[PDB]
């Protein structure tokens, strides 16, 4: 919405570049926060005794 | 009515008191420390059968 529709060409070729290197600086590791699970319970024997 | 309220008072409680109270006249578990033991672990659950 500002500049001349020459301008938005060299603007838009240095934006495409950029959203691919947003996908390089971010990584895809994953795995190991949707590997874990609602596990946890609790357990024991304790009684009171003479 | 002094003369009753004397020969009464000396016939109800004339003796020595009945209620003994010695631990050996009590129950015999009055004499515990209650020994408290165990846990409350709270681990997850196993992934393999």
């Amino acid at each position: 919405t500002v500049l001349p529709p020459a301008d938005f060409l060299h603007a838009w070729l240095r934006h495409c570049r950029l959203r691919d290197e947003l996908d390089a600086l971010a990584g895809d590791p994953s795995m190991l926060s949707r590997n874990v699970f609602p596990d946890m319970r609790l357990q024991g024997r304790v009684d009171i005794l003479t | 009515y002094k003369h009753k309220f004397d020969l009464a008072a000396a016939n109800i409680f004339g003796g020595a008191v009945r209620v003994d109270v010695d631990l050996d006249s009590m129950p015999a578990w009055m004499s515990e420390k209650f020994i408290l033991q165990g846990s409350f672990s709270v681990t997850t659950a196993p992934y393999a059968v």
